[PDB]
């Protein structure tokens, strides 16, 4: 999955100006997946909060 | 979850689970060793209802379940209740994953194979733990007692260990394995209070009187003397309240129980008991250490909460010894709970931060891995 | 005062359009503009809540704090959501989810009474020290000295 | 106690919690910022001939394989807790529904009308 | 009168069948379990006039029919009857029949099973039920009553089930059926009122008696101390309409009909009485289930509306049952119809909406599937 996901830049045979915009191009994905890095973290924070407070009703109703 | 990615540490008996992180002082939450399921036909609908209970579920609605204990004197035979037992025991009441956390487990090293192979896989395979360590009582037992020198009687629910260690090292060929445990003391109570009319033969009733020899039995230092009044005087009965409300009264039978560690042939069991079982690993080790183990006989495990077991076992063994010497023995208040606390110790020392299994040596090597890296 | 403005803020424009069109049904016409408590079982009935003749009574009985013999159209609204509970959408589980976890300062899954005072204070109204608890023994149903999450969700539909 | 003071202190209770919220999220908003510059550094691509321009690229293709493998993992944690949830939701809805799913309703009325 | 399909629910006994739709707390109405026929030569032509008369036209019109109950002790024996009075109650009087709606039934746990399979080959073939169910009755009242636990006395007309139920779930072996009920308790008080010089012989005495026990009648707490002021003072006494004017004045017989409930001798049964029976149907329960049913003792079905009754029963249990456990017992509003009410409970559950015989499933099994698919 992960061998379909990340993405592959051309470059042994590319000069200099095609070498910059492909590094250009990995940077910004780059980037954006470490933006959604930090919101899934923030997410499964929240999440687990949930978690224990639902544990805590089956308990309590119970 | 943790300020640290601590071990996570189960200390997995016959009879209880106790279980927490390594680094504490006491488990977080103890579970009975039990699996239960209904033996009866739902009417109502919409009634919720599981499948199986697990630990203190199993011994809420025990009611109409029937009470299976997935370790049998020690080894697992049912690993997926001890799955369900353990998911329960890190998700509900540790409330931490072992996923992110090493896990510690427990076993005699007298156990044949099979439990410290399943106990290694079902952590690495069900549970994804990142790290492993099945661990010897003995070891745990020690670190908990302030030893590294001395027997450790850790009668507890299943079978008895009696390992002798020496500076640290075990002396393998004295240990004798006992099939005399606590599982056997309560069968033998639910025949003799059967005999005074009431009889105990069902699950509820077992766990009754698990319930009865936990809270009025004792074992006595001189039980000739004891029954010769307890089974004349109801002055020496002690009332126990059951379930619905009627009343149980225990005399000579209360003590009865317990002498059977030291009177084995009570339960049909070819022994001399564990006073000379301890005797006998004594006296099995070299003539230089004998002396030091006679000094350091170590109470854990179960059945050595009950009143004059401490004297008891040090006077049957005085009388086996030699004199001039002291036989001692020491039994702290972690009694029970001691081989949990040592692996709490032994998960948080430096010197044990490499006998871990990583979640990579375990698949390269796949659950036979646990005889190269553990003991 | 504050009961009365909070019951039209929670009615929605197609609903309180419909209340007051069918509360001046109170007033007969060249009278003086009374609106009186007896046609409140009617009422009712006219804006969709199906009530028994002892619930027509009992809205009845609820209104007329000063003896005058009539209902406002205010407080028509607060005697209406006390009867039929028509709030203003009356929010989520999810957006409770989220906002009962910034009283729970320490994540414990329940609201004591020193987070409910503190963010209370935080407002800039003041409590007094009657206050906070007699929030706390509304949403704690159970009776547990505290409002859980459970019990927040309950204690808090239909607020904004 | 009257209905107001009990409502508004209620309602003003709630609507600190939104500010908080509200908060909560400009907080994530910062911190993601600050987290990207720190976690995805830029490139110092101008001023680079061919090779140098190249080890950028091979280093930008192991850092973006990285944030993937990480990103996996991270989401698959965040479905895990969704299924639990789930689950859990459903085990209270059951315990709560037999204290008033069989006893809860609007009755009786025909009863009297007939 | 409906716009919706929603499940009807019957409860058909030896006294009557309360009847309406599920989502209601309350049948619509409810329609005696009587055919009435005309016992005398018609002389007159142009009167109208039935050829057999059912349910409320029966009552109404009973000065010269002879008045039949189909159902003998829960049994239908005269199916042909209940057809007549189901039609009735389903076109004409609650206006809705299973030909739209499916339909639930109520039934005790040991009523003979072809019963259950004569009354859903009428549904399904005579009415054309869409679907059917029979539930338990104890099912039903616990329902009604909010829980999920207890023991039940259903008090049906002709007999009494008193049927353990706990966690949901049945417990069969502790069933203490008694050939006990409101019906019998009515021939013990026509023989007494006999004896004071008013026999009840023919129908409309019988149906008379009847509705005395109904109105008058009460149990009390200490029926010894009711009696020894009730046998000795006419301030005890009641005086009762009879239809021509005349009274009836009643004294101690007010309460030794209900209490053949207690002394069941008195009708020349060979049985010590409800709370023995239901005092068994706890005791024969294990031990970790008898304090949730000691705590739970629920009255439902008929009789339970006679005045003292939920003393009497605490009381008599409290004197059988171990000291330290608490006796409660269950008697709601809900009395006599929380049968039927727990069936509308039961029938709009969504917990039981695949819980349905389909007429498919019917007709591909024939009637026997009811012994398979609901119990
Ligand atoms: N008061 C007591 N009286 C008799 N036996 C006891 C008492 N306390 C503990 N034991 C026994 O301890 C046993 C549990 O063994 P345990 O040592 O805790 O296994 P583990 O070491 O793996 O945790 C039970 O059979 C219990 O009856
Ligand atoms: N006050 C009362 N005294 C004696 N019996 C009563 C009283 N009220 C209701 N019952 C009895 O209730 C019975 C009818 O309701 P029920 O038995 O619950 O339906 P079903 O027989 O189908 O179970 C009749 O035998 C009636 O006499």
């Amino acid at each position: 999955i992960l061998a379909e996901r990340r993405k592959v830049l051309a470059i042994d045979h590319l000069n200099e100006d095609q070498l910059r915009e492909k590094a250009k191009e990995l940077w910004q994905s780059i980037y954006n997946l470490e933006a959604e890095k930090f919101d899934l973290q923030e997410k499964f924070k929240q999440q687990k909060y949930e978690i224990n407070v639902l544990r805590n009703r089956i308990n309590d109703n119970q | 979850d943790e300020d640290e990615t601590t071990a996570l540490v189960c200390d997995n008996g016959s009879g209880l689970v106790k279980a927490g992180f390594a680094g504490d002082d006491a488990p977080r939450a103890v579970f009975p060793s039990i699996v239960g399921r209904p033996r009866h036909q739902g009417v109502m609908v919409g009634m919720g209802q599981k499948d199986s209970y697990v630990g203190d579920e199993a011994q809420s609605k025990r009611g109409i379940l029937t009470l299976k204990y997935p370790i049998e004197h020690g080894i697992i035979t049912n690993w997926d209740d001890m799955e369900k037992i353990w998911h329960h025991t890190f998700y509900n009441e540790l409330r931490v994953a072992p996923e992110e956390h090493p896990t510690l487990l427990t076993e005699a090293p007298l156990n044949p194979k099979a439990n410290r192979e399943k106990m290694t896989q079902i952590m690495f395979e069900t549970f994804n733990v990142p790290a492993m360590y099945v661990a010897i009582q003995a070891v745990l037992s020690l670190y908990a007692s302030g030893r590294t020198t001395g027997i450790v009687l850790d009668s507890g629910d299943g079978v008895t260990h009696n390992v002798p260690i020496y500076e640290g090292y075990a002396l393998p060929h004295a240990i004798m394995r006992l099939d005399l445990a606590g599982r056997d003391l309560t069968d033998y109570l639910m025949k003799i209070l059967t005999e005074r009319g009431y009889s105990f033969v069902t699950t509820a009733e077992r766990e009754i009187v698990r319930d009865i020899k936990e809270k009025l039995c004792y074992v006595a230092l001189d039980f000739e003397n004891e029954m010769a009044t307890a089974a004349s005087s109801s002055s020496l009965e002690k009332s126990y309240e059951l379930p619905d409300g009627q009343v149980i009264t225990i005399g000579n039978e209360r003590f009865r129980c317990p002498e059977t560690l030291f009177q084995p042939s009570f339960i049909g069991m070819e022994s001399a008991g564990i006073h000379e079982t301890t005797y006998n690993s004594i006296m099995k080790c070299d003539i230089d250490i004998r002396k030091d183990l006679y000094a350091n006989n170590v109470m854990s495990g179960g059945t050595t909460m009950y009143p004059g077991i401490a004297d008891r076992m040090q006077k049957e063994i005085t009388a086996l010894a030699p004199s001039t010497m002291k036989i001692k023995i020491i039994a702290p208040p972690e009694r029970k709970y001691s081989v949990w606390i040592g692996g709490s110790i032994l998960a948080s020392l430096s010197t044990f931060q490499q006998m871990w299994i990583t979640k990579q040596e375990y698949d390269e090597a796949g659950p036979s891995i646990v005889h190269r890296k553990c003991f | 005062d504050d009961i009365y403005k909070a019951a039209v803020e929670q009615l929605t424009e197609e609903q309180k359009n419909e209340f007051k069109a069918a509360f001046d049904i109170f007033v007969l016409g060249a009278e003086d503009g009374c609106i009186s408590t007896k046609e409140l079982g009617k009422v009712m009935r006219m804006l969709g809540q199906n009530p028994t003749p002892e619930e027509l009574q009992e809205m009845i009985d609820e209104v007329d704090e000063d003896g005058s013999g009539t209902v406002d159209f205010d407080e028509f609204l607060v005697m209406m959501v006390r009867c039929m509970k028509d709030d203003s959408k009356g929010k989520s589980e999810e957006e409770l989810s989220d906002l009962f976890r910034m009283f729970d300062k320490n994540a414990d899954g329940y609201i004591d009474l020193d987070e409910l005072k503190i963010m209370l204070q935080a407002t800039g109204e003041t409590i007094t020290e009657d206050d906070i608890e007699e929030l706390m023994k509304d949403g704690d149903k159970n009776n547990d000295g505290r409002i859980d999450y459970d019990e927040f969700l309950e204690f808090m539909k239909g607020v904004e | 106690i009257s209905a107001s003071r009990k409502l508004q202190l209620k309602t003003l209770l709630l609507q600190i919690a939104k500010q908080e919220l509200e908060r909560e999220a400009e907080e994530r908003r910062g911190e993601k910022g600050r987290a990207l510059s720190t976690r995805c550094q830029p490139l110092e691509l101008a001023g680079l001939g061919f090779a140098e321009l190249q080890d950028l690229c091979r280093q930008l293709h192991a850092r973006v394989d990285k944030v993937d493998e990480e990103r996996y993992d991270i989401e698959a944690k965040v479905t895990k807790n969704i299924t639990e949830i789930a689950d859990l939701t459903q085990k209270i809805f059951d315990l709560r529904g037999k204290f008033k799913r069989p006893t809860l309703r609007r009755v009786r009325i025909s009863a009297d009308a007939m």
